């Protein structure tokens, strides 16, 4: 929480360093829907994939995150997230704008930027949310308390690489499954390891619902994520 | 020896000494130069007042803090006004709880045990101003020497500032005239006056540069400045 | 503070030791029923008014404190001994025993060597007095280690004045007497002022003594200070 | 590099010792005490011209009775004045009468004190000259610095060119100066001071009565001030 | 219950002339149908050329003319000895008696 | 005590509230607003305690008016109403209530369906078609139980009001020196100055 | 002056200096404590050193009395064995009352245990050199002997040793229950249990001792007490008249 | 309690942590307020090491305060929202206790106050922020702008601008603005705001911003389109020989 | 008194390194070697209870601890800091659960505040890390059974088995060879059995290994008969006795 002789934060800048060495994750935006897609950190055969979760958290039944960082930390921080949309839909009941869930996380990061002699929390998230006064949305925070929207973003290892693939590939009119393997893609050229498996991943949808006119998410399944591997020329 | 040991005063250098304190002890030596004297009937405060300017005040350095007790200060003015203030009070609480005029001895002690917690506190600072004390109470009169490490000391006369030493040297040769002039108000300043002046490189000390308190067995602690004090020069 | 230094010492404890070693010479004599206190008073100048500088102290009624090293440091404990007896007092009625007493200063010293925010006391303290079953005489260092002793000395003359103790311990098993310790008390601050002589001094004496003063602290003043100044004086020419 | 509220082997707190250094570097306030007023005067110092000179506001109203000049980091003077007209306020209201100048003065100074319960974590990076008139002392002048310590003066001068404005109120103060003479004064040092050439837009009057309380001086009234003074130093 | 209230009895007679002014009482005190003194003064001088008495309830008729005395010792230190004038004195003492809005002072008072 | 009617016609939302300020014995004010407009589309009325009834309506409108500035944005009458319940909720439980009892009346330009929500100062809310707090209830309800028609236009929600008035000017022991009317739909707020002489 | 070496945060190897140099501390005061079980009772000795003539030697103790039925050995400087020794008296006064038993010796031991782990966690506070050597009969246990130190580490032990010759002692003791085949002390008087205790003491410090030179207490059950000089002769000239 | 004190003073005068904030200023992106006859113009810019954004939902650069009264940044973007939050609160409750909304002078007056407190309190660094305030005092058509930075000073601009490369256009408004005649138009007072922000953006393209604030509640941001009308005309027209 | 390093004791370095958790995590590697492997109806925690001196006594040290009637601990690393994790554990079980719902955690959950507790001494000021890492081994109606390792950073994960400290690297190549997903409980113990075969120097017995198991209700540590909807803990630990008869047939 102190000034560099340049004007930057110190414990900001070495966050965000902490950061790039995370498992890599990627939040793609469709015309109807949005994908989240994120990388585990190097893995075992040992390592239970079944009851595990580590990247992707659910905020809300509309509103999800993926996590580059320190796990502990995000906890915290996805634990108050929940609890900030309990209150607002008790305050007024309905459903909390992905903005303004946005808008406060980040303010908490901001506070442990500006006072307290606090660390700051070593997390970046990506949130994929929907709600009805913008539709599907793509944020991403830092542990400086900024936040942005997008089409497509990356956090954590290889961001550059990853950058630079999603601006190739990536167009306005995207349905959903492209998005979904245009996600798949970009992690299997920018992996540390030898190639992209299911136990490796975790994924997750922001779809409308199949057949109903209501938002549903879906957070893949270890098979679902083996199974869409194989239609996409990964196996 | 003198290195890491004078970052705070919670630190004991490996002499034993604490650094800060003596510092504060500095702020003295380059103050203004006060004199303290008694008899058995009197006590007398003389204090040089300093000016920063030919054009500006010759800054206030005599304290009333009750009817009976008052003193002079020298280094840290609003030091000076922190501790008068808590004098006053202490000799208010006296006076409310008790109807007792506070001793200038327990004066003493207070001052001590305030200025002491200063040099035990973290994210504190010791007091940087000397204090001479002067009353009358059940016992006659006192002066009093107040030091910032919380040392105080009951004596017949002295002096604390700038060149001290001269005031000091020609009181303790003085002694056994000054402690003599009982029932003589002025023979007691003029014996102050004419040992201020054995500590003046300046000058001539003139009339705004004179500042005179008095206190005793029937005369209330009073204090004369300029056209009051023009009769002692 | 709250640091050790890699011999298991506490480094700005031994500092403190320092300051205590500076510091004016103090005594305590443990008598038959009684105990006797003494110290030296550095007279800075002539201008000091004889008499007027009390450094013995009191506690409760019937316990003494004097002390050697910062002044202020001493008297912020005997405050704080002078609570701690008043609350004693309070709750369990009795006058605080001198163990008890003992006690009480000893954990309050200790506990300002336990954080890097505070500082050790630049003061050994020896106090005593007489309780509920006979007299007692202590000593605390800055670390707040304390013990009971015979006769104890601290300040700067503590080596000269230690070996004029041994030696009133070794030449009276049986016991010396409360006027005794009173007179003996002055000849070993005079004997102690040898290391300390670029000054005049003056001295002080109080105690502690069933049959001299019921049980109760008091000041040795008037021809009974004389009488002690006098045998002092004495036997050092 | 160790403490805020720590003193140096001289005796002198550094942080007070150079909070001084930070209102040297400031624009110039003087202040010229008579028996008909006190003037004060000061130099806007524009750091451009697009800056609207006017919302340069570095003589302040404490009450009718009381006027303030600031120099250096002045920021920090809006907790100094808003406690010095709250203070003055108050007196009257618990005592149905005006405050004294120097008691207000001393209170803006018990306040400069509070750095290090002690809620400010810096002294102030401002110096003030708070001028006034009561009933028993007359019309007063006092420096304040961070410090808490303040003087009385019968000219002062703060800021960037305090030094050699200070020698020239040495030489031309003197205990009969009416106060269009004083107000002629403060015109012509601070034109030897500042780095700019004076003007109506880059330097501003004030002054307090006893009959009129402060005012501050409108440009018009202060140009008139300028084409007077270059007039009556141009004679000699 | 316990009445933190009571009543001494007493009578107060202020009279301004043109260069001059009385505060008269008499010295009687009492409680119930009792004489608890005949000479207890409550009409007092406060420094400064003013004269108090505040009657009622005796002990916060005390206790009101001890902070006005102090209110007076302190406005002499805080205010480099000036005289505190009658209307000065008056303002102050409506801030001590209303700064007991909740659990007054029960006197009259006069200066 | 005081007069806050409201009713829901089918484009529209009526607010009726009455004019007199009563204290002790005399009438001090036959012209009191006894509204507050909290975003383009959303307007309350309140009746209840004389201090406590101006303050709450115009600390919630503060509220309002914040989150509108803060998300450029206006919230619909439901999560108004939803933010004044639990207001209310809160207050009930506190050291000193607020005894204040509202409606509001909002149009939702989401859904374009005007809205009329009842709260007392318990924190109790409902949705109505028609509604009132206090004594006249006691005479509307069950008039408007009869003359009232969920498709009614804007006029006839006006002669709807003016019967339950008329009844309530007959049959009220007080004077509440008429009311002020004011319709909220989808064009906003408005009102309808010349009631009282029609 | 690296912090690492000054507080109580991690060094790069995983080590806190602090409570190393705590440890060290231990050892200040040259002196050895022993504890063993006997039967029924429990029996703490340690060295008496009182190298001032001026002191009171009645006054020189390392042993406390923590509760009626626990007693308490310190190695380490007297001040904060007398910190260790008023918290562990508040400690069990305090459980007496809230729960309506008498505390046990190893649930005192595990209390300050977990109160010296704060220090070797919390950066404000440094450890206390000290190790302390819990005793009683417990009510459920039996004959108890439980150490604390600085580390915040306790166990409970068939016996023990502290001080600077500790190794010597453990491995005389390990050597006599190798041999003895049981964990105690098989004698039916505590005056016995004592006299092994010294003869044990003497023979791993090759050296004699007087009735000053010497402390001791016992723990049976319902009672914790200290024998006085005179109580320490006698079994002194008891040991005399065998070894 | 962490009241460790973060802003002090340097021997040479100067307070360092305040300082650096005015450097984080310098690395912001530029920003800049020019006000008219009738109006007041602000105007910003976006940076480039990423463009794959999201356009909607992104918090643009001008915030209203209140319906009369706009606030621009530069320096972090984070620190500015919290300025952004108080300042607001602030406004309703002038409102709630004076029936009147705030002057652009008083909003100004206490969001700079904020930065100043935050100059001098244990534990805290300094705002990374300046600011620039413009708008109208309710019933009154004299145009405000106003400008604070990290210390806490604020004043009034007849135009000025901060963040990256505002030394430049500073050099530029210096030399165009005149003060006996400011751009009597909302037309031609835009078209002193575009010309100087074209010296450090680059293109006319996804990047210049520009918000129009008229008297009683009238602010309008402009279009892609409606920008790139002023970015066409002036390119072409001021290159002649 | 009072408490003054208000400030994170932990920071982020120029590398982006928290340095007091690396150093936390070096002193589990010291630290002797525990172990964890989940069969189809159980799980085994173990490790070896390094005596210092044979005089102290094995038994009165818990290195296995029960967490819930359904959840254990075992550790590497500073064993007073796991102790006062233990004691925070079980008094979050019911703070933060049992007097809400009336019913113990599931293991997620109870392990994710444990992992709270330790991510809190890694950002609170005037603290250093935790220096243990956790295997928590537990079973829950909706869940089964699961194991989970937690670190200084108050980072957790699933394990279908895994070890920590000291002989961590080869121990978890061992079980690599060793598991499949088809093991009944009697298997696991005995794998675990020779796993930490490998770790230990001296004596390896029933007296200086301890061992516990999250298997079947065992109904006869209930302490009650007459509620037949609770058949009582799945926690057990295994006895000296127990120890050494599978010792004889390995």
């Amino acid at each position: 929480t102190i000034f560099s002789p340049e004007g930057r934060l110190y414990q900001v800048e070495y966050a965000l360093e902490s950061i790039s060495h995370a498992g890599t994750a990627i939040g793609i935006m469709a015309s109807d829907g949005i994908v989240l897609a994120a990388e585990r950190k190097v893995t075992s055969t040992l390592l239970e994939q079944d009851t595990s979760t580590e990247k992707l958290y659910k905020l809300n039944d509309k509103i999800a995150v993926a996590v580059a960082g320190l796990t502990a930390d995000a906890e915290i921080l996805i634990n108050t997230a929940r609890i900030h949309a309990q209150n607002y839909l008790k305050t007024y009941n309905e459903d909390i704008p992905v903005e303004i869930l946005v808008r406060r996380l980040s303010d908490i990061k901001q506070g442990y930027t500006q006072h307290g002699g606090l660390r700051p929390f070593g997390v970046s998230f990506i949130y994929a949310g929907y709600d009805d006064r913008y539709g599907y949305q793509l944020y991403t925070s830092n542990p400086s308390g900024n936040y942005t929207g997008w089409k497509a973003i990356s956090v954590g290892a290889n961001t550059s690489a990853a950058q630079t693939l999603l601006q190739m590939d990536y167009k306005d009119d995207m349905k959903v499954d492209d998005a979904i393997e245009l996600a798949l893609k970009t992690l299997s050229k920018t992996t540390d390891s030898s190639a992209l498996t299911y136990d490796r991943l975790e994924f997750a949808t922001i779809r409308k619902g199949a057949n109903d006119g209501e938002v549903y998410q879906k957070i893949f399944k270890p098979q679902e994520i083996k199974d869409i591997l194989v239609k996409t020329g990964i196996t | 020896f003198r290195n890491n040991y004078d970052g705070d005063t919670v630190t004991f250098s490996p002499t034993g000494r604490l650094f800060q304190v003596e510092y504060a002890l500095e702020a003295i030596k380059q103050g203004s130069v006060t004199v303290g004297l008694r008899s058995n009937t009197h006590a007398v405060l003389v204090a040089l007042k300093r000016n920063a300017d030919e054009l500006s005040s010759y800054q206030k350095k005599i304290i009333k803090c009750d009817e009976h007790m008052g003193l002079s200060l020298a280094g840290l003015a609003p030091d000076a006004r922190v501790l008068s203030n808590y004098l006053r009070q202490q000799c208010n609480y006296s006076s409310l709880v008790f109807n007792r005029k506070l001793a200038v001895e327990r004066a003493g002690h207070l001052l001590c045990d305030k200025a002491q917690k200063n040099t035990q506190s973290y994210g504190g600072r010791p007091y940087g101003v000397g204090l001479l004390i002067i009353g009358y109470d059940k016992s006659g009169a006192h002066l009093l020497e107040f030091q910032p490490s919380g040392n105080v000391t009951e004596l017949y006369g002295t002096a604390i500032g700038a060149r001290s030493q001269g005031a000091k040297t020609y009181l303790e040769r003085t002694l056994d005239t000054f402690i003599k002039i009982d029932g003589n108000p002025d023979e007691l300043i003029k014996a102050g006056v004419e040992a201020i002046s054995q500590s003046l490189r300046d000058e001539s000390l003139t009339v705004d540069n004179l500042s005179i308190a008095i206190v005793g067995k029937d005369t209330p602690f009073t204090i004369y400045d300029g056209e009051a004090v023009a009769k002692y020069i | 503070n709250s640091v050790f230094s890699p011999d298991g010492r506490n480094f700005q404890v031994e500092y403190a030791v320092k300051a205590v070693e500076n510091g004016t010479t103090s005594i305590g004599i443990k008598c038959n029923d009684g105990v006797v206190f003494a110290v030296e008073k550095l007279i800075t100048s002539k201008l000091l008014v004889p008499q007027k500088n009390v450094k013995i102290q009191v506690v409760d009624r019937h316990i003494g404190c004097v002390y050697s090293g910062l002044i202020p440091d001493g008297r912020h404990l005997v405050n704080r001994g002078r609570e701690e007896a008043a609350s004693f007092k309070k709750l369990y009625k009795t006058p605080i025993p001198i163990p008890a007493f003992a006690d009480r200063l000893g954990q309050y010293v200790q506990a300002h060597t336990l954080y890097n925010s505070v500082r050790p006391f630049g003061v050994s303290t020896i106090f005593g007095g007489v309780d509920k079953n006979g007299a007692h005489l202590y000593m605390l260092e800055p670390s707040g280690s304390y013990w009971g002793y015979k006769g104890a000395a601290t300040g700067k003359g503590r080596q000269s004045a230690k070996a004029e103790l041994e030696k009133l311990v070794d030449h009276h098993p049986e016991g010396l007497s409360a006027r005794e310790a009173v007179k003996q008390a002055a000849k070993i601050i005079y004997l102690a002022h040898e290391d300390n002589k670029e000054k005049d001094f003056e001295l002080e004496i109080s105690w502690c003594s069933l049959s001299e003063t019921n049980g109760l602290h008091k000041f040795v003043k008037g021809d009974l200070l004389q009488e002690a100044i006098d045998f002092a004086q004495k036997e050092i020419n | 590099d160790r403490g805020v509220s720590t003193f140096s082997p001289e005796g002198r707190l550094f942080q007070v010792e150079y909070s001084l250094e930070a209102i040297k570097l400031g624009s110039t306030a003087i202040g010229i005490a008579t028996k008909e007023g006190v003037v004060l005067g000061v130099e806007k110092r524009a750091t451009s011209p697009l800056l609207e000179s006017d919302s340069i506001e570095k003589i302040v109203e404490i009450d009718r009775h009381i006027g303030c000049a600031m120099s250096g980091l002045t920021a920090d003077a809006r907790s100094m004045i808003e406690h010095a007209r709250t203070a003055a306020v108050t007196h009257n209201l618990y005592y149905d009468e005006d405050i004294n100048v120097e008691s207000l003065t001393q209170s803006v100074c018990d306040l400069a004190l509070r750095f290090g319960e002690r809620l400010m974590s810096r002294p102030f990076g401002v110096a003030l000259l708070i001028a006034g008139h009561d009933a028993d002392d007359g019309y007063q002048l006092f420096h304040a610095e961070p410090s808490g310590t303040f003087y009385r003066y019968n000219a002062k001068a703060i800021g960037s060119g305090s030094e050699g404005a200070q020698a020239e109120l040495l030489n031309e103060w003197h205990s009969s100066l009416t106060l269009k003479e004083a107000e002629l004064l403060v015109l012509k040092i601070l034109k030897q001071v500042m780095e700019e050439k004076l003007d109506e837009n880059n330097a501003q009057l004030s002054c307090i009565t006893k009959q009129d309380g402060f005012k501050i001086y409108d440009n018009e009234k202060t140009a008139e001030l300028i084409k007077e003074l270059k007039e009556k130093e141009a004679a000699e | 219950q316990f009445n933190p209230y009571g009543d001494n009895g007493g009578t107060i007679l202020g009279i301004a002339g043109e260069d001059f002014a009385v505060l008269a009482g008499d010295t009687r005190n009492i409680t119930d149908y009792s004489i608890n003194s005949r000479y207890e003064p409550k009409v007092f001088d406060c420094g400064d050329n003013i004269v108090m008495s505040a009657n009622g309830f005796a002990a916060d008729g005390d206790a009101l003319v001890k902070r006005f005395k102090n209110s007076v010792k302190w406005y002499h230190f805080d205010h480099n000895d000036k005289k505190l004038s009658i209307n000065s004195a008056a303002r102050n003492i409506q801030h001590l008696l209303y700064g007991k809005r909740f659990f007054p002072y029960y006197v009259h008072t006069i200066i | 005590m005081d007069i806050i009617l409201g009713i829901r016609v089918q484009d529209s939302v009526i607010l009726a509230s009455s004019k007199a300020v009563t204290r002790g014995i005399s009438v001090l004010k036959d012209s009191d607003d006894k509204t507050r407009q909290l975003s383009p589309h959303t307007l309350m009325s309140f009746a209840g305690e004389a201090g406590d009834t101006v303050q709450f309506a115009e600390y919630i409108q503060a509220n309002i008016q914040l989150y509108s500035i803060r998300e450029d944005y206006e919230l619909s009458p439901q999560a108004v109403s939803s933010f004044v319940r639990q207001e209310l909720a809160k207050s009930i439980r506190s050291r000193r209530p607020y005894q204040v009892n509202v409606l509001i009346g909002g149009y939702d330009k989401k859904k374009n369906k005007p809205e009329l929500y009842q709260i007392d100062y318990l924190g109790t809310k409902v949705e109505l078609p028609y509604g009132a707090h206090g004594y006249s209830g006691f005479y509307t309800f069950s008039l408007l139980d009869h003359h009232y028609r969920p498709d009614m236009t804007t006029e006839e929600g006006l002669d709807l009001l003016k019967l339950c008035v008329q009844e309530l000017e007959k049959r009220m022991p007080m004077d509440f020196k008429g009311v002020i009317v004011k319709i909220v739909d989808k064009d906003g707020i408005r009102q309808v100055d010349d009631f009282q002489a029609q | 002056a690296g912090y690492d070496r000054h507080i109580t945060i991690f060094s790069p190897e995983g080590r806190l200096y602090q409570v190393e140099y705590a440890f060290k501390a231990t050892n200040q005061t040259n002196i050895n404590s022993l504890a063993v079980r006997g039967k029924d009772c429990t029996v703490v000795i340690s060295q008496k050193k009182v190298p001032d003539k001026l002191l009171d030697p009645t006054t020189v103790s390392y042993i406390f009395c923590i509760s009626r039925t626990i007693g308490m050995v310190v190695n380490g400087p007297i001040p904060d064995a007398r910190n260790a020794a008023l918290r562990a008296k508040a400690e069990a006064a305090e459980f007496r009352y809230k729960y309506g038993y008498d505390m046990p010796c190893d649930v005192l031991a595990k209390r300050m245990a977990n109160l010296s782990q704060i220090y070797t966690q919390r950066a404000y506070m440094r450890p206390l050199g000290v190790i302390l050597t819990f005793v009683s009969v417990d009510e459920e246990l039996g004959p108890s002997i439980y150490k604390t130190d600085p580390a915040g580490y306790y166990v409970g032990y068939k016996a023990t040793a502290t001080g600077p010759k500790q190794q010597e002692i453990t491995t005389n003791l390990e050597n006599h229950f190798k041999k003895s085949k049981i964990d105690h002390i098989n004698e039916e008087s505590w005056e016995k249990v004592v006299e092994f205790a010294i003869t044990h003491m003497i023979d791993a410090l090759g050296t004699e001792f007087s009735k000053n030179d010497l402390e001791v207490g016992v723990a049976t059950k319902d009672k914790f007490f200290t024998l006085s000089a005179e109580n320490i002769e006698e079994r002194l000239v008891a040991i005399a008249e065998q070894d | 309690g962490y009241d460790r004190a973060l802003s002090i003073f340097s021997p040479d005068g100067h307070i360092f942590q305040v300082e650096y904030a005015l450097e984080a200023v310098k690395r912001g992106t530029c920003a800049v307020g020019v006000k008219g006859k009738n109006c007041v113009v602000l105007g910003c810019e976006r940076r480039s090491t990423l463009k794959l954004q999201d356009t909607r939902i992104t918090p643009s650069k001008v915030s209203k305060i209140d319906s009369h009264v706009v606030l621009s940044f530069s320096g972090l973007n984070a620190d500015s929202r919290i300025l952004i939050e108080k300042a607001r609160v602030e406004a309703q409750s002038h409102r709630l206790t004076l029936e009147d909304p705030v002057t652009v002078e008083y909003l100004t007056r206490y969001v700079a106050g904020v930065q100043q407190r935050y100059t001098q309190s244990g534990g805290v660094r300094p705002f990374g922020v300046s600011t620039l305030i413009a708008g109208f005092d309710p019933r009154d058509d004299e145009p405000k702008l106003y400008q604070t930075e990290p210390s806490g000073i604020y004043s009034s601009w007849s135009a000025q601008t901060i963040g990256r490369n505002s030394k430049t256009v500073r050099e530029f408004l210096e030399k165009n603005y005149d003060r006996k005649e400011p751009p009597a138009t909302v037309e031609e007072c835009v078209k002193l705001t575009v010309r100087s922000l074209l010296e450090v953006v680059q293109t006319g393209a996804k990047n210049i911003e520009i918000t129009v604030v008229k008297p009683d509640s009238d602010i309008v941001a402009l279009s892609s389109e409606e920008i790139n009308q002023y970015v066409t005309q002036i390119e072409q027209e001021k290159q002649e020989q | 008194m009072t408490d003054r390093y208000s400030f994170s004791l932990t920071t982020f370095s120029p590398s982006g390194k928290l340095g007091q958790i690396d150093y936390a995590l070096t002193a589990v590697k010291q630290g002797v070697t525990s172990l964890g492997i989940k069969a189809t109806n159980g799980v085994v925690i173990a490790t070896e209870k390094k005596s210092s001196s044979p005089l102290a006594m094995s038994e009165t040290l818990s290195k296995v601890s029960l967490l819930t009637p359904d959840i254990g601990a075992v550790y590497s690393g500073m064993g007073p800091d796991y102790r006062v994790l233990v004691d925070k554990s079980r008094k979050v079980a019911h703070t933060s659960y049992k007097r809400i719902y009336g019913e113990y955690p599931p293991t997620k959950l109870l392990v994710s505040e444990v992992a709270k507790i330790m991510q809190e001494a890694t950002q609170s000021g005037g603290v250093r890390p935790f220096g243990v890492s956790l295997l928590i081994a537990g079973h829950d109606e909706f869940n089964g059974f699961s194991l989970y390792q937690v670190d200084p950073s108050g980072s957790y994960f699933p394990w279908k088995a895994t070890a920590i400290g000291k002989g961590s690297v080869a121990a978890k190549t061992f079980l690599e060879k060793r598991w499949n997903d088809e093991l009944e409980l009697e298997d696991a113990i005995h794998i675990a059995l020779l796993t930490l075969k490998e770790s230990v120097e001296g004596e390896f017995n029933g007296d200086t290994i301890e061992l516990a198991i999250i298997g079947d209700e065992n109904p006869d540590l209930l302490g009650y008969t007459g509620i037949p909807t609770d058949k009582g803990p799945r926690f057990r630990k295994l006895t000296s006795q127990e120890i050494n008869d599978r010792l004889e047939a390995l």
